[PDB]
RNA sequence: GUUAUCCGGAAUGAUUGGGCGUAAAGCGUCUGUAGGUGGCUUUUUAAGUCCGCCGUCAAAUCCCAGGGCUCAACCCUGGACAGGCGGUGGAAACUACCAAGCUGGAGUACGGUAGGGGCAGAGGGAAUUUCCGGUGGAGCGGUGAAAUGCGUAGAGAUCGGAAAGAACACCAACGGCGAAAGCACUCUGCUGGGCCGACACUGACACUGAGAGACGAAAGCUAGGGGAGCGAAUGGGAUUAGAUACCCCAGUAGUCCUAGCCGUAAACGAUGGAUACUAGGCGCUGUGCGUAUCGACCCGUGCAGUGUUGUAGCUAACGCGUUAAGUAUCCC
């Protein structure tokens, strides 16, 4: 999925020395995904740079039974910050571009998200990576506690 | 001898040493690096009659009116 | 060291960040109490008493590193609430609970201090001492 | 649909929820009053805090559950979470209070030791300028190149005299003390801090600080002195289209001292203060210990400060990195 496409440029004797970028986001909407960047001189090439890059990136983000987040968190990537809450099953993915994407392809179903400080699409991406790589999912802490799952349920 | 440490020996120690320093701020008045030291000490002492106010209202008025110190500035 | 319990807490927190499993903390009733209960709760290996000059020390071993010094997925947060400048206090039906409650909330309340799961249980409100995930 | 109004989005006045090295932003630096926060142990009390019960916070509205207008809006019945205030019965961890204790925080004594800390009083030599002589006898001085200027009324050069003021070569070092401003030829005297080692002692006496106070480069000002060098202003000589500039030749305030005022600087680490806690490597200053010899090293170490690289972590990057711009707490 091609989030962003952008017209960057290197300057030279000559003039503009014009070149794409692509900030693509890989997932098979089941609960793998990646995020990539691409840099060419056709939008295609670039595209196809970024999935490339992407798909030697990736990672998986915890579900929950009804298709949302273990728990709430939140992430920091340069200046972009972002917040992920679980939802109630039934009220979709509500978030802005980056975050959206990216959660949308992961498979998310249901999901709060807002990403405060910056908006670059790019670093929002990153950090929405870095927030749900570090979700524990329950069987996990009660391995890490050494605690029975119903003790913590409770 | 006595207590070197108790609160009334360290305030007289101040007083002290203060009334002394006044003969020399008094002989060299272009001074400041030592009325700056002056100011610190007579800090100190300050400080301390006060805490002694609020542990035992006895042994400081007794104090104050021992050394002669002015009364305090609570009042 | 004007504030003691938010003091402990950061030594674990740095000394975690640090990949050291070996801690010196100094004692009191609070102290001891919360460690305690960090051992109940698991966060935490072992803990022991020292003694020198009068002094107490409490070390505290804890968690081996996550496969790895470098690959680490999961750290040991802790953050403090209640706090000198604004005191914290929630009755029962306020009483916080930590990410869906994978996290604990210490609790100190009048049958003395505790988890949230406790204060649930007994019914009971009070001070906030921190949070811990 | 357009306009007006209000909240939102706006984390854009931020308790939840931001910042202040370079982006707007740390008072120039301290001392300190109110005010805020403040180590450990036992007891007391119960103001906060918590739990139960009661009174009330009108009805309507919002929320839940039914019912009525054919539905809905709307109307009607019943009931309640919040949240507040007041009475009463309990709990006692934490804040607060009360009584007694404890040193590791803060101090005091004692003994050490380094230092351009500060104020005052003595003394020193170079160099420069002028003046008085002797020699000598045409140029000195200056610039990119010149000229103004000084010189036969004897300049500069050189030797011998006096006199005056100001500044302190080498040491000097990516070294020392200071709150900062700053402080260095030498010496003496009056005095401020610092740091270190010992239990010798007191026992939380702490940290910060609105107002307020003291100090505070240089220029500047009032009054009296002083006046070599330098030198705003000013004048001449150039250079230039011009040159109210740069360069040269002169040269007044001022620079210096005493007694005051002024209170501003890129007063810069462009980094408020205190405390705790988190790799190292290589250095220095002070001391202490053990070793080396029995006195200088030497080594390893303990502190206290100071400098350079750099891990974690932080940051928009640069970078910062135990002297944080790291992880937290308190005040401005
Ligand atoms: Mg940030
Ligand atoms: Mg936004
Ligand atoms: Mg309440
Ligand atoms: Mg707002
Ligand atoms: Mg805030
Ligand atoms: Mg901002
Ligand atoms: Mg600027
Ligand atoms: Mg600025
Ligand atoms: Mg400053
Ligand atoms: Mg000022
Ligand atoms: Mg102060
Ligand atoms: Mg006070
Ligand atoms: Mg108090
Ligand atoms: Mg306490
Ligand atoms: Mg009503
Ligand atoms: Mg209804
Ligand atoms: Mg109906
Ligand atoms: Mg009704
Ligand atoms: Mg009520
Ligand atoms: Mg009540
Ligand atoms: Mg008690
Ligand atoms: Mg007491
Ligand atoms: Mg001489
Ligand atoms: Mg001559
Ligand atoms: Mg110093
Ligand atoms: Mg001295
Ligand atoms: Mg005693
Ligand atoms: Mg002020
Ligand atoms: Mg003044
Ligand atoms: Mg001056
Ligand atoms: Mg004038
Ligand atoms: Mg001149
Ligand atoms: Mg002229
Ligand atoms: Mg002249
Ligand atoms: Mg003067
Ligand atoms: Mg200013
Ligand atoms: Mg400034
Ligand atoms: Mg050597
Ligand atoms: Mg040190
Ligand atoms: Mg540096
Ligand atoms: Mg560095
Ligand atoms: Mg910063």
């Amino acid at each position: 999925n091609v989030v962003q496409v952008r017209r960057v440029t290197k300057v030279v004797k000559g003039g503009k020395h014009m070149r794409f970028r692509a900030i693509v986001v890989v997932g098979d909407k089941k609960g793998q995904v990646g995020v990539g960047v691409g840099k060419a001189k056709e939008v295609v090439s670039a595209v196809q740079k970024a999935a490339v890059d992407a798909r030697r990136n990736i990672i998986t983000v915890p579900m929950t039974k009804y298709l949302t987040f273990p728990h709430r968190n939140e992430a920091d990537y340069g200046a972009a910050r972002v917040m992920l809450r679980p939802a109630a099953p039934g009220t979709g993915v509500i978030a802005g571009g980056a975050v959206r994407t990216v959660l949308e392809m992961a498979g998310v179903e249901n999901a709060l998200g807002k990403q405060l400080g910056s908006n670059n699409a790019l670093n929002n991406a990153r950090a929405t990576i870095v927030a749900v790589q570090t979700m524990r999912q329950f069987s996990d802490v009660a391995r890490d506690r050494g605690i029975p799952m119903e003790e913590l349920w409770k | 001898e006595e207590n070197k440490g108790s609160v009334e020996f360290q305030v007289f120690c101040f007083t002290n040493k203060i009334r002394r320093l006044t003969l020399h701020l008094e002989l060299h008045k272009k001074d400041y690096s030592s009325q700056r030291g002056l100011r610190k000490t007579l800090g100190k002492r300050q400080r301390l009659l006060a805490y002694l106010l609020k542990i035992n209202g006895v042994r400081y008025k007794e104090l104050i009116s021992k050394l002669n110190i002015r009364e305090l500035k609570t009042r | 060291g004007k504030d003691t319990i938010a003091d402990i807490i950061t030594c674990i927190r740095n000394a975690d960040m640090n990949r050291k499993g070996t801690v010196r903390i100094v004692s009191t009733n609070i102290t001891e109490n919360i460690v305690k209960i960090l051992l109940r709760e698991g966060f935490i290996e072992n803990a022991r008493k020292h003694q020198e000059r009068n002094k107490y020390f409490l070390v505290l071993t804890l968690r081996h590193r996550r496969n790895k010094k470098g690959p680490y997925l999961n750290t040991f947060h802790l953050k403090r609430v209640s706090r000198p400048g604004l005191r914290i206090y929630s009755n029962y039906q306020r009483i916080p609970r930590i990410l869906g409650g994978m996290g604990i909330a210490i609790l100190s309340t009048s049958r003395g201090i505790m988890t949230d799961r406790e204060a649930r249980l007994e019914g009971i409100g009070g001070e906030i001492l921190c949070y811990i995930w």
